[PDB]
């Protein structure tokens, strides 16, 4: 059991973006993806 | 490169790595180590310490006496040799491994007799009643290293020379793994056995576990202190692997004593030597002189050595000692010096044994100063009135001072409080602590008189007595100024 | 001779004569059953065998590997019986350096090839992972740290456990461990009894045309070997001794078994073989014992003279003449002297006095002199 050991290194298996669908789930890709991009552009300019 | 730091002086032997398990290609492919030019042992310093003499030394009566009761020149262990000498040769006979345990205090022949049990087992190998052995000898003192015997043994085996740990394996490899028909039987003695004990006990599980292994034809002869070294300092699995036969050697009674002294000096007592006058040469058979050792101090050399540890080395050392004694009195009233009956009296006995009696503290204590011994003084009164066996160092310098003041009308005292206090003299202020104080401190913790805590505070730093407290008041009560006050 | 080929046999080296020890047959069943269910479900698992010294661990294991078996693969029978390569060791821990490099000994004791550095169980996990084996761990005590806080010194064992209780790994680990000296299936080898202990020395010399001893002599042999911790290499030894007794005082019957038990193993004769002078020492060391138990022997020869003021029994003597009387009574046995760091505030070595003599036995030889009573 790796649970009753100090570290073990795990590979997950594999078969894109955190921003989700607001106004209740009516709102298009298309903003999410122009609110993702728009938050980038704002960011970088900060930082 | 620039280094952290340096270690230019590494000694390091020329020692290989390789164990004996990986030069040969499998167990069957070993052949037969008894056929082999360096395997079984088959001095260059002697002639180092050697000069040319240009004067005829002069040997007198007693110097005889005295080379013959040395320790390097067996009728009392009979039973002790009978004993290991057929464990030995059965081992030997049947190509069995074993382990002889021997133990005793110092100086009752255990080395000796194990010797002699290894002499005649030669004697016997050399006239074909039992096959060929090898014999090591790995004293535990002798040893820079405790696992330098993992070195020592195997290259008396094989004749390599490798480091500890793969001397250990090839030990290992040899004893568990080669067949009997293809080595020979190795008698090994390890002397002084508590040497050999390390923390984890690596060497001792080893080395009685190489005896209970098949193959190993291992004889291992162990010689230590006490019966009970595996039951105090070992673990259950060597103290099992030892056994349970263990063999005793008492010390010796005072006729074994006299027997050995007595076989020491049997070609010389009550014997005749011509002895010059001139000189005191003497050659054994111008004077003809009759030299004897009376038996009666033998005896109670014999007796007072025996009833004390039973140690042979002491009743040689306390007889060598009485004719030294009567040596320097001959030599002193004959006028003898370097280049009809002579008798080595009880007087000289009875002066040897007590030269090793006679205390010299008491002594020692009686011919200090007068500021040592009030030192002391103060101490036993501090000791009297608070009864701590440890007494400040503060308290001792106020009970001094106090000892000074109250006795001022002392003569004595009188005529040496300004030396205790200005050094005799004016322009020297009152001095805190007397004159030499820390002198006769340090004199006293230099003999062993006193202990003192490592402090740096010098009034509150303690101080006890190493010696007992009467012979401390015994020397004060010897000094004429100390018992009037 | 029959008594070099019995005394040959009665060795802790003599050899073992379908392959199981005559009184270990339950142990040696339970082996197999483990064996047989690791070894042909493919299961990792672990064994872990208790018992005292010289119970027979060692010798049955080494049996088992002798009799019913990439270097070290061999072939093994099963209860249903087709066949199988698995590679078995054996490896002792005390000649480890490190109780950390075991997991080399392992990987070194399977290859033949490649050599690479195993410091951890994980290059030891993945060496074994595309494969079974097992490994036999004797004196495994030894893999315990010294000097180590109780976690981290059971650290590397349980390593070689957990190890033991993974998925999809081939190893099966067999832990022979000695029980004094100190989850897994716990195999216990328990002591011999004296049935057991006949029936393996007449089983072991039944190779021998003559049997030398009594039937009687070894059965009194074996009851007086036996009880809490009964050890085989005992009796082999005592059996050893009597033939050696016999043929240096030269069947062996229950007087040789007897002779041995008296030679090769009490403070009533001790006190008896004294003068009054020493007595009066052996008085006072253990009344000065009572009051401090910490006491040099500065410290008792100073008990000793305010107990002969106070009774002017005997002329006072030295402090070396005390020293050596307690030598004296060293050789006899009625005093232990050592050297110890004394703990007060300034710590030196001094030497004191220590008495380990029966105290029943000491008040009944004293109070027959009348003298010697006031120093009680
Ligand atoms: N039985 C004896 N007969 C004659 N001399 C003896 C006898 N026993 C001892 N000696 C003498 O005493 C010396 C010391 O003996 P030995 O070296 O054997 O002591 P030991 O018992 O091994 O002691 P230690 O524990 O100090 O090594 C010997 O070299 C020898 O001169
Ligand atoms: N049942 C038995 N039948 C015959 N001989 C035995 C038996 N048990 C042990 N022996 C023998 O007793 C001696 C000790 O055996 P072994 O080495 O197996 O003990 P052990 O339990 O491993 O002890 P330790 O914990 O000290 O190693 C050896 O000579 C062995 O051959
Ligand atoms: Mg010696
Ligand atoms: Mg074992």
């Amino acid at each position: 059991a790796d649970a009753q050991r100090s570290h073990y290194t795990v590979y997950p298996s594999l078969p894109h973006i955190p921003f989700v669908k607001l106004l209740s789930g009516k709102e298009s890709e298309v903003n999410v993806e122009k609110r993702w991009e728009l938050y980038h552009q704002l960011h970088s300019h900060f930082h | 490169v620039i280094r952290k730091f340096t270690k230019k002086n590494v000694a390091r032997a020329k020692k290989k790595y390789t164990p004996f398990s990986k030069r040969f290609k499998s167990i069957a492919a070993i052949p037969d180590l008894t056929s082999l030019p360096e395997f079984y042992g088959n001095s260059r310093f002697e002639n180092k310490l050697k000069t040319t003499q240009k004067h005829q030394i002069v040997e007198t009566i007693f110097s005889k006496v005295k080379k013959q009761l040395n320790s390097s020149y067996l009728p009392a262990r009979e039973n002790e040799f009978a004993s290991i000498y057929l464990s030995a040769y059965s081992a030997i006979e049947s190509d069995s491994a074993t382990t002889i345990y021997v133990a005793g205090t110092p100086g009752v022949g255990k080395t000796l007799t194990v010797r002699e049990v290894v002499k005649e087992l030669l004697s016997s190998s050399a006239q074909r009643e039992i096959p060929d052995f090898l014999y090591v000898e790995i004293n535990g003192l002798k040893m820079v290293k405790p696992t330098d015997c993992y070195e020592t043994l195997w290259n008396k085996v094989s004749g390599e020379r490798l480091t500890w740990a793969a001397s250990m394996e090839s030990l290992e490899f040899y004893f568990k793994r080669v067949p009997k028909n293809k080595k020979k039987t190795i008698v090994v003695l390890l002397d002084e056995l508590d040497a050999m004990v390390t923390k984890s006990q690596d060497i001792m599980y080893n080395f009685f576990n190489w005896t209970t292994y098949e193959n190993a034809k291992l004889i291992v002869i162990a010689v230590a202190n006490t019966m009970d070294l595996p039951e105090r300092q070992l673990g259950n699995k060597i103290t099992s692997r030892i056994g349970f036969t263990r063999i005793m050697f008492t010390g010796y009674t005072h006729e074994e004593l006299k027997n050995i002294i007595d076989l020491r000096l049997k070609g010389l007592n009550d014997s005749f030597f011509y002895v010059d006058t001139k000189t005191g040469n003497a050659i054994l058979i111008v004077r003809k002189v009759r030299l004897r050792m009376s038996a009666d101090a033998i005896e109670i050399a014999s007796r007072k050595v025996a009833s004390v540890s039973g140690d042979a080395r002491r009743a040689l050392k306390v007889c060598k000692r009485a004719a030294e004694i009567a040596e320097k009195h001959y030599m002193a009233k004959h006028g003898y010096g370097y280049d009809g009956v002579q008798t080595v009296h009880i007087t000289h006995v009875m002066k040897a044994l007590n030269e090793t009696l006679n205390s010299h503290v008491i002594t020692f204590m009686t011919r200090l100063s007068f500021t040592a011994k009030l030192f002391i003084y103060a101490l036993l009164n501090l000791m009297k009135k608070n009864g701590s066996q440890e007494q400040e160092l503060g308290d001792i310098v106020d009970e001094i001072k106090l000892l000074i003041e109250v006795n001022g009308s002392n003569k004595f005292v009188m005529e040496i409080a300004k030396t205790l206090f200005q050094q005799g003299s004016d322009n020297i202020s009152e001095q805190l602590r007397i004159i030499s104080w820390d002198f006769v401190l340090n004199q006293l913790l230099d003999a062993g008189i006193l202990f003192k805590q490592t402090m740096k505070n010098d009034r509150i730093c303690c101080v006890k007595l190493n010696i007992s407290v009467e012979e401390a008041k015994r020397a004060m009560n010897e000094d004429e100024t100390l018992r009037n006050l | 001779s029959i008594f070099l080929r019995t005394k040959a046999l009665l060795q802790k080296s003599s050899e073992l004569v379908d392959g199981a020890l005559p009184a270990r047959t339950a142990e040696y069943e339970q082996v197999m059953n483990f064996l047989a269910k690791a070894i042909s479900e493919h299961r990792s698992d672990s064994l872990y065998i208790t018992g005292p010294p010289g119970t027979g661990k060692t010798a049955q294991l080494d049996m088992i590997i002798r009799q019913k078996f990439l270097q070290n693969l061999s072939w093994f029978e099963l209860p249903d019986g087709r066949l199988e390569s698995v590679a078995v060791t054996s490896i002792n821990c005390i000649s480890l350096g490190e109780p950390s490099s075991i997991f080399q000994k392992i990987f070194d004791s399977f290859q033949d090839g490649p050599t690479l550095q195993i410091k951890n169980m994980q290059h030891l996990q993945k060496f074994l992972e595309p494969y079974t084996f097992v490994v036999v761990l004797d004196e495994m005590d030894r893999l315990l740290h010294a000097n180590t806080s109780e976690t981290q010194s059971v650290r590397t064992i349980l390593e070689l456990f957990l190890l033991a209780k993974l998925p999809t790994v081939s190893f099966v680990l067999i832990g022979m461990a000695n029980s004094l000296d100190m989850l897994p299936q716990t195999i216990v080898f328990q002591p011999y009894t004296a049935e057991q202990m006949y029936e393996i020395v007449i089983q072991k010399m039944s190779s021998l045309p003559t049997i030398i001893f009594q039937p009687m002599a070894i059965k009194f042999a074996a009851k007086k070997c036996a009880g809490n911790t009964g050890d085989l290499r005992k009796l082999f030894d005592v059996l050893r001794g009597s033939i050696e007794i016999y043929e240096l005082e030269k069947k062996i019957g229950l007087n040789y078994i007897a002779k041995v038990f008296s030679k090769f193993v009490s403070t009533r004769t001790r006190i008896a073989k004294l003068n009054i002078q020493q007595k009066l020492i052996l008085c006072t060391i253990i009344q000065s014992l009572k009051l401090n138990s910490d006491a040099t022997i500065d410290e008792s020869f100073d008990h000793y003279i305010k107990a002969i003021t106070k009774t002017d029994t005997l002329a006072p003597l030295q402090r070396n003449e005390f020293l050596e009387i307690c030598t004296i009574l060293e050789t006899c046995g009625l005093v232990s002297i050592k050297k110890t760091k004394c703990k007060g505030k300034t710590k030196r070595f001094v030497d004191k006095i220590d008495v380990d003599l029966d105290m029943r036995e000491f008040y009944d030889e004293m109070t027959k002199i009348s003298i010697l009573k006031p120093f009680l």
